[PDB]
RNA sequence: CGCGGGGUGGAGCAGCCUGGUAGCUCGUCGGGCUCAUAACCCGAAGGUCGUCGGUUCAAAUCCGGCCCCCGCAACCA
RNA sequence: UGCCUGGCGGCCGUAGCGCGGUGGUCCCACCUGACCCCAUGCCGAACUCAGAAGUGAAACGCCGUAGCGCCGAUGGUAGUGUGGGGUCUCCCCAUGCGAGAGUAGGGAACUGCCAGGCAA
RNA sequence: UCCUCCUAAAGAGUAACGGAGGAGCACGAAGGUUGGCUAAUCCUGGUCGGACAUCAGGAGGUUAGUGCAAUGGCAUAAGCCAGCUUGACUGCGAGCGUGACGGCGCGAGCAGGUGCGAAAGCAGGUCAUAGUGAUCCGGUGGUUCUGAAUGGAAGGGCCAUC
RNA sequence: CCGACUUACCAACCCGAUGCAAACUGCGAAUACCGGAGAAUGUUAUCACGGGAGACACACGGCGGGUGCUAACGUCCGUC
RNA sequence: UAGUCCGGAUUGGAGUCUGCAACUCGACUCCAUGAAGUCGGAAUCGCUAGUAAUCGUGGAUCAGAAUGCCACGGUGAAUAC
């Protein structure tokens, strides 16, 4: 009866706390809302975050839910 | 609660006017004294703000809880922020329905050349 | 038998037995057989260790089962070639870990106690001993 | 609103003197009055639920809302979202022209009226009674209707509990059996 | 499925059309979609062919 | 309000046979015709017949006579 | 062990595919006809849909476990 | 400068609920009324406007109380990277890391920009 | 063949005739935007009304809902209702993720033009992840790009599309 | 009919106490992996492009697991 | 032309008569209540004249207690090829 499987997303997390990233570039491969668009960092209809601007990501864990975030320092 | 009611629906314009980096001009209105102020992009301090609470405008005022009293608010902020430069700001209604004194308001400001 | 009504899923991986237990101390009653060796207890085993418990005993004193089964334990029919899938549930075991009080008793002599608990531990696998609820 | 100062001068310090309140706005108040006619019967005959909406633009002076189906319930044959009953919510000034003509002319014409019941609280301060016939109001001229379609009445205070209520409806002089 | 598939025809000069999908036996109306047609390039109000 | 929605609500003239005309806003029309207000109703009397109205040996002493 | 079908008033069978409402014949019960019975005519009752759970607004039905029955299969050395 | 109050935040349960007390000069809320702006898939409840007699009951703020929520060591234990050993379905030894729970205890927040009232 | 969880040993991936379940669509609105709203289930009371129709309040608190299986997520709601609407748009696209590759996915921003909103802004489908097949061959509309002497045409090409 | 009391019994929900879970998480390691900086060390051990390949039956031991009987010099994976 | 001023059952209350005695178990009266039933399935009965049909009365039995039985008269058919 079983013998069914899926294809393996490839999801998780990119890019990683202090790296080096660009404009556009995927910081976060997500399936629903884990981490959110923090400063500089945008949100597709995959959910996936991706890098607005130029700098280096910091996940922080702002909000009154403790709900993780995503920001960038432009450097 | 009615007051607690309204905060949710600020929070929708709130949180993204952040994101964008603008300075917007916060009203908060009451059934007497309608507030209004521009607050900063940092989100923490105020740069411009005025009221009829103050006796600055209370006294030029027939009552301070109606829209001729509102549109004597919006040019007073308009007036003295265009004192410290400060040009193009966003409106955020905090909440409130975009249909007396809040409009009065910024019908106000508007004219005197706050860009919003 | 002590069995499950109604479990989430029907089969359940093997496991690892590992570690050491949590349930050591007498809480209920006053004395205890504690599980000194580790390993698993059908349902047939732990039935059957109350029944000569429960008689030596009698009627009176009350008898607490600090166990239960909770892991079914699958058996292939015999002739039958290995894969094919996993096979059918036959029993129920409960994973025993050491310093696991299987049984405890109260209402009754400690002596009585003491022969007791060698009539159920003849009935078990495990290797157990005889505890005694303390102060803290 | 002719009771409706009746409210405002007499009733007041009426209660003022039995709690004694240490406000004059702690004193009990009839929020609302809602009129439901939750006729049901409608999965039936879809007119039926059309004429129960004329009947409340008679007892009470305003437009009936059509409620829908909250969840669908087969052991009643219903679907989710499905028009159901109908209901009016009347306050302002016009829950006081009708608090009256209920318990000056519409109760006292109540078939077989011996008394309402001082029972029919919700433990908080909310009354809720209910009527059988319809004809009992002045509109229904009972030559245009078909039905006994009758409704229930609640009038919710500003109560804390029914011991308060009951005081705050007494002084209207409710029957009460 | 049941969902056929039709061609959105500009009510404009040219012949361009956007294709797409209607359920046919429970919507008896045409679609009247205002879509970009980018040959004349302004909005053109279109219209429901096979 | 919603004005054209709602019914025709004007002041009517109420009077029970009792002398009692009491004007209030209804959607009957023109007038009405009362026939027992609040102040008249029989519920002041009503909880007195039916509470006292038992007993077998008053029944039984106009049976006896003496 | 596997594949496929079935289990419905006292009897034998429809309905299940494509969920909300269960029907036919016989038998039973009551009446009539006849000297009486059978036959014949008239009227009515009678079903936990094997069983437990789940899906759903709603399960006889759709899905799953178990019990019973039926046919097929149970092979090459 | 200090007590108050309102707005926008920082931080986000040591920061939230429960019970009790308490505030109305300002402010806030309730509140009065509704031709008109606008309004309810009925209704000035809400939304809105025009005002303001009355109130601090409700609501909100503040102070106390730990009845809960919550935070939480030291020590030990569980686990474990690497190298060895054993009665090797599981453990032990050497070195490094070191929970969760529980306990002592902490605890009914802290703080910044602006604008008013107030004693000065 | 594709989607969800576990197996899978806290990046990704990871096998078996291992354990558990679904898809081969639906929608012109269930899409976009603007405004507003927020549950399930019980307890008490109430005409027909009953374990369960509608109504009022409390408790409770997201145990609800989300077109559909599962997981992640959601009130700043992505859940619910209403007004106006077609961005379910054309030409692109720095820069990344994912695969042997074919291929698949995300995408700020640029120009044309458009919708909603007072405005900031948001919209090139739907909370996300399934709902699908390469090439060839041939059909349909458009575009002088070619069109084997020359002018046309047939037939090819390119675009849309079956 | 209303409807009170009682019971050799079973028991919903809350409360205190006690265990279990691959498909439970109000917690949460060790490792491993990604990025930055720094020294030493290694015949550049690194990546890209091009010429040539072979290979795509794997086995056993340790550790972490599925399956089997925590049976198999069993079978299938992770890693050495 | 309706379940109606049709129909009168049932039931509550208050009464009377006979009788030692009216609860089980009488008849009649007053007020109230006012259902079934809107010409009846298969099937089946009576009757040819003053009969059928319909109306009312009397008597026996009997303290009281009939729509039964026996008897009387009023109005008075249809059809028999
Ligand atoms: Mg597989
Ligand atoms: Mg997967
Ligand atoms: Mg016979
Ligand atoms: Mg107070
Ligand atoms: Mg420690
Ligand atoms: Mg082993
Ligand atoms: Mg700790
Ligand atoms: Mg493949
Ligand atoms: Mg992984
Ligand atoms: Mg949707
Ligand atoms: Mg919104
Ligand atoms: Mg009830
Ligand atoms: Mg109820
Ligand atoms: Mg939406
Ligand atoms: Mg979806
Ligand atoms: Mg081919
Ligand atoms: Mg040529
Ligand atoms: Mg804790
Ligand atoms: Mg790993
Ligand atoms: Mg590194
Ligand atoms: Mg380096
Ligand atoms: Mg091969
Ligand atoms: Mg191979
Ligand atoms: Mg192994
Ligand atoms: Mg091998
Ligand atoms: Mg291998
Ligand atoms: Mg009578
Ligand atoms: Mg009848
Ligand atoms: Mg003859
Ligand atoms: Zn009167």
């Amino acid at each position: 009866r079983n013998g069914r499987d899926s294809e393996a997303k490839r999801l998780g997390v990119k890019r990683f706390g202090g790296e080096s990233v660009l404009a556009g570039s995927i910081i976060v491969r997500q399936r629903g809302t884990k981490f959110h668009a923090g400063a500089n960092v945008g949100c597709g209809r995959d959910h996936t975050l991706f890098a607005k601007a130029d700098g280096k990501v910091k996940f922080e864990v702002k909000g009154p839910k403790n709900r993780k975030f995503i920001s960038i320092e432009a450097e | 609660d009615k007051k607690s009611a309204r905060i949710r629906r600020a929070t929708r314009a709130r949180r993204k006017l952040q994101e964008l980096g603008a300075t917007r001009l916060v009203v908060h209105r009451t059934p007497r004294h309608i507030y209004a102020q521009v607050i900063a992009p940092n989100g923490s301090e105020v740069l411009v703000a005025a009221s009829t609470v103050e006796k600055a405008i209370a006294e030029q005022l027939k009552y301070t809880g109606n829209k001729d009293a509102a549109a004597a608010v919006g040019k007073a902020v308009a007036e003295r922020a265009l004192e410290k430069g400060i040009k193009d700001v966003s409106f955020d209604r905090s909440g409130f329905q975009y249909h007396g004194r809040v409009q009065a308001l910024a019908d106000a400001a508007r004219e005197a050349g706050l860009q919003f | 038998m002590l069995q499950p009504k109604r479990t989430k899923f029907r089969k359940m991986h093997k496991g690892r037995n590992r570690g050491l237990a949590q349930g050591t101390d007498v809480s209920f009653g006053s004395f205890g057989l504690k599980a000194v060796g580790r390993g698993r207890l059908t349902a047939r085993q732990i039935e059957a260790a109350r029944r000569a418990m429960t008689r030596a005993v009698k009627r009176q004193g009350k008898i607490w089962i600090r166990v239960f089964p909770d892991k079914p334990i699958t058996e292939k029919p015999l002739a039958v070639r290995m894969g094919k899938g996993k096979g059918n549930v036959e029993y129920w075991v409960a994973l025993i870990q050491p310093g696991k009080v299987l049984y405890e008793m109260d209402g009754v002599p400690e002596e009585l106690a003491r022969e007791a608990f060698k009539l159920a531990a003849a009935k078990l696998p495990i290797k157990t001993t005889f505890v005694t609820k303390t102060v803290m | 609103a002719k009771l409706h100062d009746y409210y405002k001068d007499e009733v007041v310090k009426k209660l003022m003197t039995e709690f004694n309140y240490n406000s004059v706005m702690q004193v009990p108040r009839v929020e609302k009055i809602t009129l439901n006619m939750g006729v049901g019967e409608a999965i039936a005959d879809k007119k039926l639920l059309d004429n129960a909406a004329a009947d409340l633009a008679a007892i009470s002076g305003q437009k009936p809302l059509i409620t829908k189906a909250r969840k669908s319930v087969a052991g009643f044959k219903i679907r989710q979202g499905y028009p159901i009953g109908c209901k009016v919510t009347l306050r302002g000034e016009r829950m006081w022209e009708f608090f009256e003509r209920l318990i000056t002319i519409a109760v006292p014409r109540i078939r077989d009226f011996r008394g309402l019941s001082a029972k029919s609280f919700d433990g908080r301060g909310n009354y809720s009674m209910g009527v059988r016939e319809q004809i009992i109001f002045p509109e229904i001229d009972y030559d245009k209707v078909d039905r006994v379609r009758g409704l229930d009445i609640t009038i919710t205070t500003t109560a804390k509990s029914d011991e308060e209520g009951r005081a705050l409806l007494a002084a209207f002089d409710f029957p009460f059996r | 499925g049941i969902r056929e598939k039709i061609k959105l025809v500009s009510s404009a000069g040219t012949g361009h059309f956007y294709t797409t999908t209607k359920n046919k036996r429970t919507k008896p109306e045409k679609l009247e979609l205002k879509k970009f047609d980018p040959v004349v390039r302004q909005h053109v109000i279109y219209k429901e062919a096979k | 309000m919603k004005k054209d929605i709602h019914p025709k609500y004007e002041e009517i003239t109420a009077s029970c046979s009792c002398g009692n005309v009491m004007k209030i806003r209804s959607t009957v029309g023109h007038d009405l015709n009362l026939d027992v207000c609040s102040k008249c109703h029989p519920f002041f009397t009503g909880k007195q017949r039916d509470v006292a109205t038992g007993g077998r040996v008053d029944r039984f002493n106009k049976r006896f006579n003496i």
